[PDB]
């Protein structure tokens, strides 16, 4: 599959991104921090082998 | 040359004051915010893996 030189992709691959997925586009893009834990322990995913 | 150790001393306790209380959760955390942030910006910066 797929192959990346990994240090962008805020230039390449904003088809990608939680930041991008917010379609706050363009930055090497901040998270300030900044709070509070999780995990779960499911997923719910349809069947990922369904077919 | 006597004065002085004993000056010295007690500002350690001092120290030993406020580190103490700078130890507190709601301190560290702070910190913590801190940190992130501090590295936050850092993060441009930085580049030396040094250990």
């Amino acid at each position: 599959g797929f192959n990346l030189k990994v240090k962008d992709l805020n230039g390449s691959a904003r088809g990608l991104t939680q930041a991008f997925a917010i379609g706050e586009l363009k930055n090497q893009l901040s998270v300030g921090a900044l709070q509070l834990p999780l995990q779960f322990t499911r997923t719910f995913s349809a069947s990922m082998t369904s077919e | 040359l006597a004065i002085d150790g004993r000056r010295m001393q007690n500002a350690v306790t001092l120290l030993r004051k406020i580190e103490m209380i700078g130890t507190t959760g709601i301190g560290a955390s702070a910190v913590h915010l801190a940190q992130s942030r501090i590295v936050d910006q850092m993060a441009g910066r930085g580049l030396i893996d040094d250990s």
